[PDB]
């Protein structure tokens, strides 16, 4: 058994004459993300037997991969953040809370949950924009 | 002015003990407790009136055995932004937080 529970929440008001604002086109698409990431999560470690002693390695390299195909998808103008987290499937599994201090209108996330014989992985990604 | 490690890393240890600090794990808690570290934890970080936006993350395991790995890795200004992870560590669980700094 693998119990996952992740959350997410905001805090009020935006950190600190005029604004710049994002273009629709250009912005941090969860939508887009989550497919990005469930591709390299699926390719890296479909079903393939890892130890675990491979899984403190196994996160960097899924973090830098999965950061480095999203700086490929024109997100123009937005600083991102990919965390990996990574447990043995004899773990009863994981828990996980998100807070950010933020532009709520400008600034979006995504959480997504990968499982195999080995391990169960939860990749939190965070994209700031200017 | 800047993100200091050290600075963060206090704020964030003396958050997780403030929160989950010598209870034994109970299933019954665990999603309140996440959520009470990153609370805590963003609190503190907004009162020292540097301008970031933050970005913090709590993950809580309960010990089994089975071990908790994690990573991070970020597209930003490093002259400019910065992070800070501690890992904590009891007799039934895990927890790990990450707090990440970015300059506006």
């Amino acid at each position: 058994a693998t119990s996952i529970g992740v959350s997410f929440s905001v805090g009020d008001g935006v950190p600190e004459t005029y604004i710049l604002r994002p273009v629709f086109q250009q912005r941090f698409r969860p939508s887009v993300v989550k497919d990005c990431i469930h591709a390299v999560l699926k390719e890296e470690l479909a079903n393939a037997e890892y130890s675990p002693e491979e899984m403190p390695q196994l996160t960097k390299h899924l973090s830098e991969n999965i950061k480095d195909k999203l700086k490929e998808m024109g997100f123009d103008r937005y600083k991102m953040v990919v965390q990996v987290v990574i447990g043995e499937q004899r773990g009863e599994g994981v828990f996980m809370a998100s807070r950010c201090f933020w532009d709520a209108d400008t600034d979006n996330y995504t959480h997504d949950v990968f499982m195999n014989d080995s391990l169960f992985c939860v990749v939190a990604a965070f994209g700031c924009f200017y | 002015t800047a993100f200091v490690v050290d600075e963060v890393s206090n704020i964030v240890k003396e958050a997780i003990e403030s929160a989950i600090g010598g209870n034994a794990y109970q299933h019954s808690k665990v999603n309140q407790w996440t959520t009470n570290v990153v609370e805590q934890t963003l609190s503190q970080l907004t009162k020292l009136g540097k301008p970031f936006k933050y970005i913090v993350t709590c993950v809580i395991m309960q010990k089994n055995g089975a071990g908790l790995h994690t990573a991070s890795s970020c597209f930003w200004d490093s002259s400019t932004d910065g992070s800070c992870t501690v890992r904590w560590e009891n007799k039934t669980m895990y927890c790990i937080v990450s707090a990440f700094g970015l300059s506006i």
